[PDB]
């Protein structure tokens, strides 16, 4: 009966830990995908500044 | 509900944009005042996707009208269903783009975009659950092309987890005599391939050839071309507007239609321009595509087809299998069951039954190759380049857009030649 | 006691819940308002139907069920339907944005926003139980919620309820009514993730149900409504042993002992008889022998496969209605001397039999003829691995090119989860092959 308790607890434990790792791993990956997207959008805004600057330095 | 925020930019965007709102207003049974006078409850079950409900059962289009010149604004406001649009959602400049992509994207448009974003944010924040945006514009001009692609980038920065859809009208010498349009188109495609999730490629070449060769309309007016666009735009949104199981929203459509993120350019089709067999055969025929491409010159990655009207649903299933079986070579085998069929039992105006087609075909490269053919000849000439560099643009930004479109074509070719084993 | 809590996830789970709970109400004489005149113990009881219905002081019999969907239009039909009074509003849980046929959105992006609220409402039902037996989970394989959110729920249920039994009714995708090209991906992902957390799963192949509706009920284009009323009959036969009492009644848990020889081999094949139209049932009585022999015609199976090319590891017959053991034994003796019935060599060949005297029931205006006797066979056959093989092949075709995978990676998943899930399916296919080999 001590083994049955142990094995029941080990299944709950491994399920709890396996899930917590996935949600943490998934949060990082999704955020990192969103961060890379904004950075690419943010570097086209910086490019537009260089373009508008270049029109003012044309006259 | 799941609201879509509509945006129409430039002349082309506002022209086809207004007709789109005219057609679906009638299909949902609302008058140019905004009151409902219909007969079927299906018209109102999913009305909030495109309309804001105001006090007194007044339905107001969730639409934002944009242009760098105030001309088109008076046309829409005076045209039918002009008094239904929200006055505050009109955002017009005075300068005018003059078919300069740089003006729309970097100079003139960059100074109006913020007052547009204020209207986008105000509409968005009032959405129960915003699903995304749909933009109507052309790629050959300057405002709809240059500013249209600026707004998309700006909106994506604040709503990166939403779907960005566009109805992009592709330039053709058969309709517009402007010669620089392949510059604006190439520069736009460089942006649409990066910042949109679904683009309906409305090709003026196909619209012209249809009116001239099938409808026998020598000297076709813009009204004739836009009647096809309006019927098409009504068809490819039926699944969003009426109760349905299949591609009921913008995200579920993208998941079914886009196997690779860059390959998100659809060629739509419509029928008639009847029996279920020949409705199905027409919609898969090259003459009924709204993009000047032959689908039998490539393979279908995915296909969405919606039938409208009262018809035998057993027959639609039987005939969609028949077309897939007799054209098995034209559907990629490494995507099982890539053709999806929807059926909405409320037909369009005038037709007892119709069929709309949405194909992700590798034959779309034929359209991008046409633009590239014009663009490449203009670039060697270095014809009309000072107007772009005059606004601060570089010569590399032209080269980069060219090579990105070459990659898009070769990527569409890669998967056309790919096999299962 | 021995209460069972039903959890209906996604459109398929919800819409199948409507059919099942409507059918249960008609079987027990429960009205749409929850009143049950025949039930004289007001406010509680220990009767067999109390395993699935709780009782309020006002005499209302309330399903021990939770409905969950990450979008509100399917559950709205329950909230405004014929049986809206049957459920407490807290049993009907909806989000605002569905999973868009994406396992990642159902398990992570959208599911994590509502998983805690759902578990709280399930806990609220469980605390009303004096002897909770386990859970029944209804969901599709193809949808983003049915796949993604279900596997999240099953993981969380294993943490909060340990090894309490968890049963699945899983809708296996078919192209005739498919809604997404990526349903093979969601199928493999949810099967891999739930495998460790489910004790027994009854797969229902939509193509199997679709074909039966066309051939046996003369339905030209079967709808979800046609399919669900047939599915609810199979579900009602399987749960009948929990909801009714009787001398020859055998509890589903006793069958479970026989049906699951190893933990991963917990996918029984269901076969129901008779599926016949009123037009055809007229002046035609289906005897015990006829409906029993029909259980070994592959055309009547809930999953497309050929048991004649497999081996049996268990065979259970769940009769209901006018059936006496005598006729069962005669029908079985005939079948054993005429069919392609082969057991593995490490298991006895005897058929386990259960009889519930409560006759089959049909919903008004339904396509099934009302018959005096029905039977649902639950068998554990290696042949069911053919269903895995078909799903895995379609998965492989798309995953070789990474088609649509970017929709999943964008929501936080990694390609390692696809390969891990597919490797598990390959081990499962080998498992079903190994159990079929003869002993040395
Ligand atoms: C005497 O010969 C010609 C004289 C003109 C044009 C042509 C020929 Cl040949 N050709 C070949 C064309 O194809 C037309 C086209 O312009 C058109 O859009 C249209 C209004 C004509 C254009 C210049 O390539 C377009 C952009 C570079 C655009 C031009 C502009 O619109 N503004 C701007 O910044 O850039 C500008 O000022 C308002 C007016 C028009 C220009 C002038 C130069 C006439
Ligand atoms: N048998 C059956 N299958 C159904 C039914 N409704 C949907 N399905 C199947 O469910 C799968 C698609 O998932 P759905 O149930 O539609 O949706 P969901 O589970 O809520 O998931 P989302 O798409 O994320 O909303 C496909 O295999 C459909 O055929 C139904 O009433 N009966
Ligand atoms: N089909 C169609 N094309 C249009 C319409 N208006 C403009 N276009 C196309 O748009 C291109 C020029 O861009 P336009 O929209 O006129 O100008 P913009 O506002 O400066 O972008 C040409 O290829 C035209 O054919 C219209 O109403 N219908
Ligand atoms: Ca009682
Ligand atoms: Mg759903």
């Amino acid at each position: 009966i001590q083994k049955a308790i142990e094995e029941n607890n080990n299944f709950i434990k491994m399920a709890k830990e396996k899930l917590a790792q996935k949600m943490e791993s998934n949060k990082e990956n999704r955020e990192a995908h969103l961060a890379a997207m904004l950075e690419r959008l943010q570097e086209k805004d910086k490019h537009a500044e260089e373009v508008r600057k270049n029109k003012e330095l044309k006259e | 509900m799941r609201e879509i925020v509509h945006i129409q930019a430039g002349q082309c965007g506002n022209q086809i944009g207004a007709k789109f709102w005219e057609v679906i207003s009638d299909e949902h049974g609302i008058d140019p005042t905004g009151s409902y006078h219909g007969d079927s409850d299906l018209q109102l079950e999913r009305i909030n996707v495109y309309y804001n409900e105001a006090t007194g059962n007044k339905y107001v289009p969730r639409a934002i009208l944009v242009d760098l010149e105030p001309g088109t604004m008076d046309s829409v406001r005076s045209g039918p269903f002009g008094q239904i649009f929200r006055p505050d959602n009109f955002v017009f400049g005075q300068s005018g783009a003059g078919n300069n992509w740089a003006k729309g994207h970097y100079t003139e448009g960059a100074e109006l975009v913020d007052s547009v974003l204020d209207v986008v944010r105000k509409e968005s924040e009032s959405c129960d659950c915003l699903q995304g945006f749909q933009l109507t514009h052309s790629l050959g001009g300057g405002t709809g092309s240059g500013m249209g692609t600026l707004l998309i980038s700006k909106i994506r920065e604040e709503y990166p987890d939403r779907i960005m859809n566009t109805f992009s009208v592709m330039p053709s010498p058969k309709v517009s005599d402007t010669v620089v349009e392949p510059y604006n188109a190439t520069l736009s495609v460089h942006q649409l391939v990066e910042n949109t999730d679904e683009t309906y490629c409305i090709d003026n070449e196909a619209l012209y050839d249809i009116c001239f060769r099938t409808l026998k309309l020598t000297t076709p007016t813009y009204g004739d071309l836009n009647h096809l666009v309006s019927a098409t735009m009504s068809g490819v949104t039926t699944c969003l507007r009426f109760p349905g199981q299949l591609n009921a929203d913008l995200r579920k459509l993208a998941v079914n239609m886009v196997p690779f993120p860059r390959l998100h350019f659809f060629m739509p089709g419509f029928a008639p321009l009847l029996t279920v067999p020949e409705l199905t055969q027409q919609m898969f025929d090259s003459k009924n595509m709204m993009a000047a491409c032959d689908p039998r010159h490539g393979r279908y990655l995915t296909v969405a087809a919606i039938f409208r009207g009262r018809m035998s649903m057993k027959e639609v299933d039987e005939q969609m299998l028949n077309v897939q079986n007799k054209n098995s070579s034209y559907f990629v085998e490494w995507i099982p069951n890539n053709v999806k069929t929807a059926v909405c039992d409320i037909p369009p105006r005038g037709l007892k039954m119709s069929a709309t087609f949405i194909g992700n075909s590798t034959a779309i490269q034929e359209l991008f190759k046409r633009i590239s053919e014009q663009f490449t000849a203009m670039f060697r000439r270095k014809a009309f380049l000072h107007w772009y560099t005059g606004e601060g643009m570089d010569e590399m930004e032209f080269t980069e857009a060219e090579s990105n479109m070459n990659d898009l074509v070769s990527e569409y070719q890669q998967y056309q030649d790919a096999t299962a084993d | 006691m021995r209460e069972c809590i039903s959890i209906h996830v996604g459109q398929a789970g919800v819409q199948i819940g409507n059919a099942c709970w409507e059918l249960y109400c008609l079987e027990h004489g429960i009205q749409p308002d929850g009143q049950m005149p025949s039930d004289k113990t007001i406010g509680g009881g220990d009767d067999s139907f109390n395993t699935f219905f709780s009782e309020t002081g006002a005499g209302k019999h309330v399903p021990r069920a939770v409905f969950v969907d990450l979008e509100p239009t399917v559950i709205d039909e329950v909230r405004t339907g014929t049986y809206r009074q049957l459920f407490h509003p807290e049993q009907l849980i909806t989000g605002k944005e569905d999973a868009a046929n994406n396992y990642a959105r159902g398990h992570y992006t959208i599911g994590k926003e509502i998983i805690d609220l759902v578990l709280d409402r399930i806990r609220k039902l469980a605390d009303q139980c004096t002897g909770l037996q386990g859970f029944l989970v209804f969901h599709s394989f193809g949808g983003g919620t049915g796949s993604g959110f279900t596997s999240l729920l099953m993981e969380r249920l294993s943490v909060d309820y340990g090894k309490k039994s968890k049963l699945e009714f899983s809708i296996y995708p078919a192209p005739q009514v498919s809604t997404a090209v990526v349903e093979p991906y969601n199928s493999i992902l949810t099967t891999h993730t739930t495998l460790e957390h489910s004790d027994c799963a009854f797969m229902v192949d939509n193509e199997a149900i679709y074909d039966i509706c066309r051939r046996n009920l003369d339905i030209e284009r079967p709808t979800y409504t046609n399919l669900n009323r047939l599915i609810s009959q199979i579900v009602s036969s399987i749960t009948a042993s929990l909801r009714f009492d009787g001398a020859l009644n055998v509890d589903l848990t006793e069958f479970q002992t026989n049906l699951v020889p190893y933990p991963r081999i917990h996918f029984p094949l269901a076969t129901y008889a008779p599926v016949i139209s009123a037009e055809k049932a007229y002046h035609e009585q289906l005897s015990v022998a006829e409906i029993t022999n029909a259980c070994f015609e592959p055309a009547n199976q809930m999953v497309k496969c050929d048991p004649r090319h497999g081996k049996y590891m268990a065979c259970c017959l769940l009769y209901r209605g006018d059936v006496v053991p005598k006729d069962v034994n005669a029908a079985i003796a005939t079948i054993k001397t005429k069919r392609s019935i082969q057991f593995v060599d490490w298991c006895p060949t005897g058929f386990k039999v259960g009889i519930n005297y409560q006759p089959p029931t049909v919903v008004p205006g339904g396509d099934l003829a009302k018959v005096q006797r029905a039977v649902c066979m639950l068998s554990n056959t290696t042949a069911i691995a053919e269903a895995w093989a078909r799903l895995d092949h379609k998965f492989d075709l798309m995953y070789a090119k990474r088609a649509f995978v970017h929709w999943y990676v964008g929501e936080g998943m990694e390609e390692g989860e696809f390969s891990e899930a597919r490797e598990d399916m390959a081990a499962l296919e080998k498992d079903y092959e190994e159990v079929g080999v003869d002993s040395v």
